[PDB]
């Protein structure tokens, strides 16, 4: 057949693009962290922590532009080598091409779908938690901070954290709906130790306000673990669940939330897209205008999705609007160039 | 079986480029489509092929307007076409590239396919290059492959697009061949070239398309009493 | 007699398409700032065209690149740069042009840094910071945490809008709040407060109960609480591409137009990158301890003169 | 007042074109290079003009090796030589364009210029297409303008690649016209095409390239009684 043709060559072309456009985002990335490793190596900031952070560029980074420009010159070339118009002219159909280049979009979107939940997240995580040499990076290792937590009526301000999960730490602001004190704490031993002890109780330093004159205090010797207390890792941190955290109590967290899983989504509609360019204003044009089209609407992809995710500001829209808008409305671009003439 | 045009018309921005042209083809014969460069012969064949859509007029298979229908509808219901320029599968073997065409054909079976396809490897003279890849064969053996993959689609009317362009007078004794063995096959033949005294001279009638006008109508000698375009 | 005029044309697009290029990049990055770095968004629109300079430094280099490269694409695809040649014209004759375009924008590139270029550096080095300080109709609740210069003084509210306040919270220790309310010029209008101070046992246990207290802490927190190497190597980058670019627009017929661009484009952004790299060190101008950086500005005048010289 | 190839010699990687050629040019007549499809009709023509460099050849001029020039030292010392395809300065004028070629000539004056730009407008039929826009010629205003601009450089011998290929035999006529009307003016004017019926019906004598060998040369009766041609 050749539906092996036409998805092995659309493959190919995604498969070449995509290690380009990792390539030279990998050595711009690399020679910019050369601008700051002055304490960590030749390569601990380089090479080392680059050949782990190619692939959260590969899922989500440049996939979809790459996705249109691999699934555009990959189908371009069949029009440039008068070679769709072959196939066309012996009655293989539009759709017959369209579902011959989504047969093969399915690995595309089972392959970003497995790395971004797979290898990407503990990707970023471990290319973080690398350069602890150079220091004031946070990561799951931060660094000397206060972070204000936010446990509903429960607050904790954090003095001091090290590297070996361990905390001259927490200061339980024991606060109900009354807002009487009841606890004036610092634990200062709060050593990591396994799920029964999410927090563990600590260096008992308290008062409770039982009454304005008799206080119970003692001198003796909330819900968010070490696996939900690294926050600082704004962009793609880890899966669903995890990030169904602030959900008791935060918008741009459950805007990635959809960002994660609308990845897929962008790039089936960005080869629907590709495909009504290739059947719409080109089939025409030579490749330079192929691939100047191309990096043009990949462009206008970033720049909208960059934009009108943080743009979920000024009504404070509904995620799901704020990430589908790169998507169902270049769905519908692409929808109108099929069925405009 | 019949191919009939009636009244085809294109314009571009209101300027007329086509105007009232109405060809016809009978299968066996081999019609040819002439003409100066650039005012008449590309857009009318294309229109009739079905690269490039109608504005007025009528398309008729054997009372059956295909005006509506595109180019891949024409193809599933006979009309074949061949480009210009290299227009093989630059990946595939020949082999695969005839049983590639001979997939879509929905009346056929797995020992039928295999059949049809020895049949025409080995009418065509490509059954010795059938484990070859097209993008590394020559321009004559890469021609018998492009009429081969022509007709594993079994079309009524073939619409060859510059097959005499571009070679010399040896291949185009070759291509003038493979069109009389297929003006023997009972296959309707519409050509469009620049070689009007190497094309001329195959076509039992052929159409002069003049700025739109079909002013020359008729077998090649009686084309070449008027000289209303010369 | 010259195509100047015709690739001043594609120069000025380049030069228009670009600018809204890296607008849509220099906004993308301050949105960050505008939602994770917390400072209100008042100055978006005043912040792009105050900063358009910086941006400029590195357009009209790469404008005058493309300008040069996708004009004479045309001009060797037309094959017309090889009928300049099949007359007695030169590869000088075209040289002399894009040497011309290079004095333009040099000239361009240089009054940047004369009139507009320090000028809204001096005017960014403020932020409007005078209206940083006074304040308007930002609050940006669930977040104004700003460790520098207050303490450790952070007051979120989690209400929905702005009419039912709980924990507003208050940080200093801490004062607490039960009700609340907003007015505007620092003065809060809130309702309830109870202050708190106490760090160990041994200390004080201070209450304080509702009061008519307005909770001014809002305060206006100020931060009192090389251009030797640019100005000549970007104007050496604007007299050397466009003698550069020349022998690499040569379009070949088998490889297509749009890869008869690669080499010049692995080249120009091969020599940005290494000079961004070589600008590690830098010192801010009077400190400058590495001068590798004319290594590659001569080894790439070089390049540009082998290119272009075949005796 | 002579142009003469010497042992033309190249190759592509290994992948040899042109084994051994030497073509003679005098003045004054028209001048084929013929043979077969990409096999010395498109290589030989373009190491004589010098695109293409060459590995061993002698190219002479009154007893000048100009094998070693670029380009346009070659047209500086007498050679002229039009493209294929559509060489003319689409946004200029056409007497700016004349000028622009005229620009180059130290041994004129800097009114002489205009007065040889006036007698070539007047040669050529361009008066009325003094000023116009060059985008807007025609395929025979074009032929002129860039037939004009070659001879605004005043060369001795011309190379036209292909002026036939994609011209109806009105324009054939017309551009033989052209061409005679060159010879006319004392020129050796050095001629290839894929149209043998048409260049050698105009061609004085022709010169047979096969597989980087010239197999006949000569007159145009023994061309077509020579080693295959049927
Ligand atoms: C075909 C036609 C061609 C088309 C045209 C070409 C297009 C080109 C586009 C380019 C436009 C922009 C130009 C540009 O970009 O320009 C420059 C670029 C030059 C080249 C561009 C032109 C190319 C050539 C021309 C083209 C030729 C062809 C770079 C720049 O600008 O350089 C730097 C920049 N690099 C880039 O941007 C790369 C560039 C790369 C550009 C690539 C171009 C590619 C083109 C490809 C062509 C293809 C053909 C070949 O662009 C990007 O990638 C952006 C994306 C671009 C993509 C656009 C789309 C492309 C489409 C193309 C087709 C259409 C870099 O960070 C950017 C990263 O962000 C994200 O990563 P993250 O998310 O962050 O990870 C991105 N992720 C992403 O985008 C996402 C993705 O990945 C990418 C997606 C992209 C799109 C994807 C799809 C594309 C479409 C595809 C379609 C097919 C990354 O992406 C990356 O990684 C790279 C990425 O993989 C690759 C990009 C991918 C592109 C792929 C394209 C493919 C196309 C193929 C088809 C065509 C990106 O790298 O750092 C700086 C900015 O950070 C700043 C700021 O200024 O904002 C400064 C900060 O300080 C930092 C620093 O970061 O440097 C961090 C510090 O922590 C620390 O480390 C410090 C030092 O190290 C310390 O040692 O340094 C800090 O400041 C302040 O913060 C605090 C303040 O608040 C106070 O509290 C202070 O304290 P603290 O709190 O402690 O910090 C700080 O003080 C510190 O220091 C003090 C001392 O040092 C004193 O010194 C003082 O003075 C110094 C000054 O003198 C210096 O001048 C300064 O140091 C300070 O002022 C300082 O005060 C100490 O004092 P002491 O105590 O010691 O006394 C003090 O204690 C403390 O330590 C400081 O004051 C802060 C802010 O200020 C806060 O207020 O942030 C920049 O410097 P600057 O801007 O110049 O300043």
């Amino acid at each position: 057949v050749l539906d092996r043709y036409i998805g092995k060559t659309i493959f190919t072309t995604i498969m070449m693009t995509l290690f380009m456009l990792v390539s030279l985002s990998g050595i711009i990335k690399f020679v910019d962290q050369l601008k700051k490793a002055g304490q960590g190596s030749y390569d601990a900031l380089g090479a080392g922590m680059y050949t782990l952070l190619s692939v959260p560029k590969d899922v989500q980074i440049f996939f979809p532009m790459a996705a249109l420009l691999g699934a555009l010159l990959g189908l371009g070339m069949l029009a440039q080598r008068s070679e769709l118009v072959v196939m066309q002219a012996s009655g293989f159909t539009r759709m017959q091409v369209a579902l011959s280049v989504m047969k093969t979009a399915i690995p595309l979107v089972l392959l970003t779908m497995a790395i971004g939940e797979w290898v990407a997240p503990q990707g970023e995580q471990m290319a973080r938690n690398y350069r602890a040499q150079a220091m004031y990076g946070g990561s799951l290792l931060s660094t000397q901070q206060g972070l204000w937590a936010k446990d509903g009526n429960n607050f904790v301000y954090i003095e001091r954290v090290k590297g070996d999960e361990e905390l001259g730490g927490i200061s339980i602001y024991a606060f109900n709906e009354n807002r009487r004190l009841q606890s004036v704490r610092y634990a200062a031993t709060a050593k990591f130790d396994p799920e029964h002890k999410v927090w563990r109780l600590s260096q008992v330093d308290e008062s409770d306000l039982t009454n304005p004159k008799q206080i119970t205090g003692s001198q003796t010797v909330n819900l968010t673990p070490d696996k939900l207390g690294v926050v600082a890792l704004d962009p793609d941190a880890l899966s669903i669940s995890g990030l169904h955290n602030y959900v008791k109590y935060a918008g741009r967290y459950q805007l990635n939330m959809w960002s994660k899983i609308f990845q897929p989504l962008s790039v089936a509609v960005m080869m629907l897209m590709a495909l009504s360019f290739i059947f719409g204003p080109l089939r025409s044009v030579p490749m330079g205008v192929r691939v100047v089209t191309g990096i043009s609407f990949g462009f206008v992809f970033y720049v909208l999705d960059q934009i009108f995710g943080p743009l979920t500001l000024v009504y404070g829209i509904p995620p799901i609007i704020g990430a589908l808008l790169p998507s169902a409305s270049f769905f519908l671009i692409s929808l109108w160039l099929l069925m405009r003439k | 079986a019949t191919l009939t045009a009636k009244n085809l018309a294109k314009a571009y921005k209101g300027r007329r480029v086509v105007e009232d042209v109405s060809l016809t083809v009978n299968s066996g014969e081999i019609v040819g489509l002439l003409g100066p460069n650039g005012a008449g012969k590309t857009t009318t064949f294309y229109m009739v092929v079905g690269i490039v859509p109608r504005d007025a007029g009528n398309i008729i298979i054997d009372d059956d307007d295909i005006s509506l229908l595109p180019l891949h509808a024409r193809a599933r219901r006979g009309i074949g076409y061949l480009p210009q320029e290299a227009s093989i599968f630059r990946r595939l073997s020949v082999y695969d590239n005839l049983m590639a065409v001979l997939q879509i054909r929905d009346d056929l079976s797995a020992e039928q396919r295999e059949d049809r396809a020895n049949e025409l490897m080995e009418e065509f003279h490509i059954e010795h290059l059938r484990d070859s890849m097209g993008q590394s064969l020559s321009g004559g053996e890469r021609r018998r492959v492009e009429i081969a993959r022509a007709l594993a689609a079994n079309p009524k009317f073939i619409l060859l697009d510059e097959p005499f362009a571009g070679v010399d007078p040896i291949s185009v004794i070759d291509i003038k061949r493979i069109i009389e063995h297929l003006r023997d096959s009972g296959l309707g033949v519409l050509i469009t070239d620049h070689n009007v005294r190497e094309t001329l001279a195959v076509c039992e009638r052929a159409y002069i398309v003049s700025q739109g006008h079909l002013i020359a109508h008729g077998t090649p000698t009686e084309i070449l009493q008027d000289e209303h375009v010369k | 007699r010259y195509l100047v005029r015709e690739t001043l044309k594609s120069q000025l697009a380049i030069l228009f398409i670009l600018l809204l290029i890296f607008f849509c990049q220099k906004l993308v990055r301050i949105l960050g700032a505008a939602v994770d770095g917390d400072i209100p968004a008042n100055l978006v629109l005043s912040l792009l065209g105050l900063g358009v300079p910086e941006m400029a430094q590195l357009i009209l280099p790469l404008s005058l690149f493309l300008g040069l490269l996708m004009t004479l694409g045309k001009l060797y695809t037309e094959s017309e740069i090889t009928v300049m040649h099949a007359c007695g014209l030169s590869k000088a004759v075209l040289v002399k042009a894009a040497m011309i375009l290079a004095v333009f924008t040099a000239i361009v590139a240089a009054v940047n840094v004369m009139w507009a270029g320090p000028w809204s550096s001096r005017h960014q080095d403020e932020v409007l910071a005078e209206a940083k300080a006074n304040p308007g109709m930002a609050a940006l609740a669930q977040g104004q945490f700003q460790q520098a210069t207050n303490g450790s003084s952070v007051l979120f509210i989690e209400s929905v809008d702005g009419s039912d306040f709980k924990d507003v919270f208050l940080a200093q220790s801490v004062v607490v709040a039960d009700s609340g309310h907003l007015t505007q010029l620092q003065v809060v209008t809130l309702n309830q407060g109870t202050r708190f101070e106490g760090t160990a046992l041994l200390r004080d246990f201070r209450i304080t109960d509702f009061q008519d207290y307005q909770a001014i802490i809002g305060h206006q927190a100020v931060a009192l609480d090389a251009e030797l190497n640019w100005r000549i190597t970007l104007v050496f980058t604007v007299f050397m591409m466009a003698l550069m670019v020349v022998p690499l627009s040569v379009v070949n017929p088998r490889q297509g137009r749009v890869l008869s661009m690669l080499p010049a484009m692995l080249l120009y952004l091969l020599f940005f990158l290494i000079q961004t790299s070589l600008k590690s060190n830098g010192g801010k101008g009077k400190l400058d301890p590495t001068l590798w950086m004319w290594t590659v500005n001569l080894i790439y005048l070089a390049l540009a003169i082998v290119l272009n010289l075949w005796d």
